[PDB]
RNA sequence: UAAGUUGGGCACUCUAAGUUGACUGCCGGUGACAAACCGGAGGAAGGUGGGGAUGACGUCAAAUCAUCAUGCCCCUUAUGAUUUGGGCUACACACGUGCUACAAUGGACAAUACAAAGGGCAGCGAAACCGCGAGGUCAAGCAAAUCCCAUAAAGUUGUUCUCAGUUCGGAUUGUAGUCUGCAACUCGACUACAUGAAGCUGGAAUCGCUAGUAAUCGUAGAUCAGCAUGCUACGGUGAAUACGU
């Protein structure tokens, strides 16, 4: 389950790296940038909505 | 090179509102001075993020993003006062990177 | 592979010094991962949970090129029909 | 016989002639080259007997034999002794690391 | 004396010319061809352009150049020659366009898109 | 659909070598073709001396084939003459290919065995273009009322 | 001057803004005079220039309740919650995908020229010294056209090897070491030494590709306490053929 392991990536932990770095909203650690610490598919549809500075265009 | 200049360096993420922007500051500074330094282009760093369009397969469909990125460069000679105040009081719109030095 | 140093769980340590300076178990209660053996080590029935029920093993002098970190492992036949 | 050890091939250079002997690869054979100042010299087996007594000499310096076969079995033999879990997969292809064997049956057994 | 200068593109690579008549001799990077070519002796194709357009010749020429592998950049001259023989004279050009060597061409690597990877290969399909 | 030919090739001042590299060089490494098709070439001048003009030119005109065949629908298949373009890459393209199947250990030696033993009128590529002209204009029976 | 390193220079390249340019646009011929077709000139670029982004109504009751949201149903002193260790990596084998070899267009050593793009703040680690080596000391510079990653590699000049399971191949194992992390034992990566396997171009069957493509060589990034033959992206080199439906 999802909802404990909020608490887990918040909490304090043990020794320096115990922590995966997820998405605030998306609940999914996997494939999220640094840069803006948001998943896959929310940085995606955020950047439809015209939110984020930067482009979506490609072709390059 | 060793001369008086004051230097600036300039971001945003639209060509029209940076190159504006540079313009107008150019006016200013030859304004209350002179033997400025034109908006001297930089090769405007891009950026890249592949990403799949997808929900739970198919990595075969990818898509692609950048964030380009303007950077311009002005030079002001013989400063004063007058182009201390030229540079720090107006930048708008307010989504330019200004940051002034010397 | 640590050239910074051996790494003995401090804890294993303070366990087993009083278990050695008067007389010594034939079992031990421990997890035994963070650590190894070392010539001080010897003449004690340590037991590394294999992850189902820790196996006392007893430690002879001879096991220098093998240490603590392992003895009972968690495949446990086979995970296969056939043998090796 | 003949040269240095046992098993060395007759006309040929001393770089590659060096190695067929059980213990040395490659790169000692030219620092004990450099050592005993000897050639391949180009391909053939040049090496006199005024160099035969220096290089036959000077092999001696490496633990080069079939004591290191020796070594090698009674090391793998220790550690399957003490029921090693290394001697269990050491019948498996599997180093002290591990392999993650799925197709790892060709290339030993 | 007097000295012609015409640029040369292709294949992601800039040609600076510079071209002086003379007995003929040309020193790339302050360097000679023979020692920026390998091996190579297809030189006598960059010496097309003097073999139909000035011919037979010769003008001496200094180049500095950089960018690209030696091919693309070795086929970079050939463009700036034309053009500054074109500037010397439009009697050549009618000769040049003929057989081109003045029209740069546009063509080069292409983005990669999903299919290729470290290596420019398509992918297979699932047989049986 | 058009050819694009290659047209500088002065080493030595010649054409066919020009197309006749571009098959030599697998991977796309050139100057080693070009230097073992310059040392062949000049093998094959100093070995029978001669110059390798002459040797070249005619052990490639005893192996071009002249006559060839093509299949279509039973099985019949209509022999069709050669395109001089065409022609001339069979002719290289089999060249090469014996050139490979002599199985020579050097650089140069096994392209000028073939090409001063075509220049005899024998080797695997005169056998080539011998068995194509058997198989060929001998069964012209049937498909010559086509195409 | 070691040097574009500085005086200067902005001619050139380059850099980024705007425009100019290619739109059957002009001519000749064909063609129901039209559409349209063919050739020619011009031009850097002639018949949607090259490429990418974009995917119609709908089909596969295609996939996803495990991103998320959510109807209905089920659990709750547990179908929820914490921690340590184990495991997702097992092993008679089957298949897929790819990497490296089965070597004289080659092997090893020596010298040597040519990229682009991207990343970097508490990150990039320059020089120097140490060490065979992975690496260690050091600390300059660096929020970036400045400094670093970063020698580009293939490639070219040479010597040698002379057809062998080969100085081929580099699989396996042991030893000694390097870095991260608390800990590399089930499961990290890396170097040196020791071994040197199968393998001498592959059957039935089968895949991709019409020109900068394939083939082939390197590079960087993401994710990242440490770990990418995978992915994305960039450059290098680079042709054969398309008779014809």
């Amino acid at each position: 389950a999802k909802t404990s392991m909020v608490a887990k990536q918040q909490k304090k932990q043990k020794y320096a790296v115990r922590e995966y770095t997820r998405c605030e909203r998306c609940g999914r650690p996997h494939s999220v940038y640094r840069k803006f610490k948001l998943c896959r598919i929310c940085f995606r549809e955020l950047a439809y909505k015209g939110q984020i500075p930067g482009v979506r265009k490609a072709s390059w | 090179m060793a001369k008086q200049k004051i230097r600036i360096r300039l971001k945003a993420y639209d060509h029209r509102v940076i190159d504006q922007s540079a313009e107008k500051i150019v006016e200013t500074a030859k304004r209350s001075g002179a033997d400025v330094s034109g908006p001297i282009p930089l090769p405007t760093e891009k950026s890249v993020y592949t990403i799949i369009r997808a929900v739970h397969m198919y990595k075969d469909s990818r898509e692609q993003f950048e964030q380009r990125t303007h950077k311009r460069l002005i030079d002001i000679v013989n400063p004063t006062p007058k182009t201390v105040d030229a540079l720090m009081g107006l930048n708008l719109p307010s989504g330019v990177d200004i940051e002034i030095k010397l | 592979s640590i050239k910074k140093g051996p790494f003995v769980d401090e804890h294993l340590m303070k366990k087993v010094e009083a278990q050695e300076g008067s007389e010594k178990k034939q079992v031990i209660k421990t997890w035994s991962r963070r650590s190894t053996i070392f010539p001080n080590f010897i003449g004690h029935t340590f037991a590394v949970y294999d992850g189902r029920k820790h196996v006392p093993v007893y430690v002879t002098e001879d096991m220098v090129g093998h240490k603590l970190g392992e003895f009972a492992p968690t495949r446990t036949f086979k995970g296969h029909v056939a043998d090796d | 016989a003949r040269i240095a050890g046992v098993d060395i091939p007759r006309e040929k250079r001393v770089v590659i002639s060096l190695t067929y002997i059980y213990g040395i690869g490659t790169s000692t054979a030219q620092k004990i080259l450099e050592e005993a100042n000897v050639s391949a010299d180009t391909r053939v087996k040049d090496l006199t007997d005024d160099e035969l007594g220096r290089i036959r000499e000077v092999v001696d310096g490496y633990k080069v034999e079939g004591d290191l076969r020796r070594e090698t079995n009674l090391n793998i033999k220790r550690l399957m002794e003490i029921s090693s879990y290394r001697g269990i997969r050491h019948r498996r292809g599997l180093p002290v690391r591990g392999q993650k064997t799925k197709n790892n049956a060709r290339t030993r057994k | 004396q007097v000295e012609y200068r015409g640029t040369g593109r292709r294949k992601n690579s800039v040609a600076r010319v510079r071209l002086v008549p003379g007995e003929g001799n040309i020193t790339v990077n302050n360097r000679d061809v023979r020692e920026y070519l390998p091996f190579e002796s297809l030189i006598l194709d960059l010496n097309q352009p003097f073999d139909v357009t000035e011919t037979k010749g010769n003008y001496d020429v200094l180049v500095n150049v950089h960018g690209g592998g030696f091919t693309g950049q070795a086929q970079a001259i050939r463009h700036g020659i034309a053009r500054a023989l074109l500037e010397a004279d439009p009697e050549y050009r009618g000769s040049l366009k003929r057989a081109g060597l003045l029209t740069r061409d546009p063509r080069m690597k292409e983005r990669k898109k999903p299919g290729l990877k470290a290596a420019r290969r398509s992918p297979q399909f699932s047989k049986r | 659909v058009p050819k694009r030919d290659v047209l500088p090739d002065p080493i030595h001042n010649s054409k066919l070598v020009t197309k006749l590299i571009n098959k030599i060089m697998l991977d796309g490494k050139r100057g080693t073709a070009q230097r073992i098709l310059y040392s062949a070439f000049d093998l094959v001048e100093q070995r029978s001396g001669r110059d390798a003009l002459e040797v070249f030119e005619e052990a490639i005109n005893n192996i071009m084939p002249v006559l060839e065949v093509k299949a279509r629908r039973s099985n019949y298949q209509v022999p069709v003459e050669v395109r001089p373009e065409r022609r001339t890459t069979l002719g290289l393209r089999w060249l090469v290919n014996y050139a490979r199947l002599r199985g020579e250990k050097t650089m140069e030696d096994r392209l000028a065995n073939e090409i001063l033993d075509a220049a005899n009128n024998t080797g695997g590529a005169v056998k080539k273009r011998e068995d194509t002209h058997k198989m060929a204009e001998a069964n012209k029976a049937f498909a010559h009322y086509r195409w």
